[PDB]
């Protein structure tokens, strides 16, 4: 049931997509490793994702959040990237999509930063990099980052290193 | 996947080391995100 539609470079929702993209790029603790070493991108493509079954599935939850915290979902646009993103536009997230492993326990996990969600597009760490060169700091292969629209809700604050 | 915490829906990592880190985010039900938008694009060596 998902079908995607590209946005014009011309669209203003190209634009504020783009705008939101690069302006959230920062330097990482890593000095690169796990993401690559880059201050922007070269955005290729957006391209909204349709899907009525997915997004039914979404607002249905949002009200049930929303009328438990004082009518407000809470609602964020955050980035995530994964090597699943295919399935994730098709099938919608789900616990196969959780990072068992992460600080905050096994849930699924977005950004601000559009530069944190891009040291997960291969892998947790950056895997082994790319596939075609094994290289987590490919300037020549395609990446991909989904941008979310995402319900927080009631939100539990951890402050962390 | 966890549950979240007891009387809330979701989890912020607020960064308290690194005064340039936007905040993280956690949540435990795939059905509280939508993927809206994919972006398709390379990182660029500095110059
Ligand atoms: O397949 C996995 O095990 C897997 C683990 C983690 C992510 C992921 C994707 C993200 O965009 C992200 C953002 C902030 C902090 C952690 C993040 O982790 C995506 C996938
Ligand atoms: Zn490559």
């Amino acid at each position: 049931g998902t079908i995607l539609i590209d946005l014009s470079p011309d669209d203003k929702e190209f634009q504020s997509v783009e705008e939101e993209m690069q302006s959230t790029v920062r330097e990482h603790r890593d000095g690169g490793h796990a993401g690559g070493i880059f201050n922007r991108y070269n955005i290729l493509k957006i391209q909204k994702v349709c899907n009525k079954k997915l997004w039914e599935r979404y607002t249905h939850r949002r009200k049930e959040v929303s009328e438990e915290n004082h009518n407000h979902a809470n609602e964020r646009m955050l980035f995530h990237g994964s090597p699943f993103v295919n399935a994730i536009i098709h099938k919608g997230f789900d616990e196969r999509h959780a990072y068992i492993g992460g600080m905050f326990g096994a849930g699924i996990y977005f950004a601000e930063n559009s530069s944190k969600s891009n040291q997960y597009v291969y892998g947790i760490g950056g895997g082994t990099g790319c596939p075609v060169h094994k290289d987590r700091s490919c300037y020549i292969c395609h990446r991909q980052l989904l941008f979310c629209r995402v319900t927080l809700g009631k939100s539990f604050l951890q402050f962390s290193a | 996947m966890a549950h979240s915490p007891p009387g809330h829906h979701s989890v912020t990592g607020r960064p308290s080391v690194n005064g340039l880190a936007l905040a993280e985010y956690v949540i435990y039900r795939g059905e509280q995100a939508y993927p809206e938008y994919l972006i398709t694009y390379q990182i660029m060596r500095p110059e």
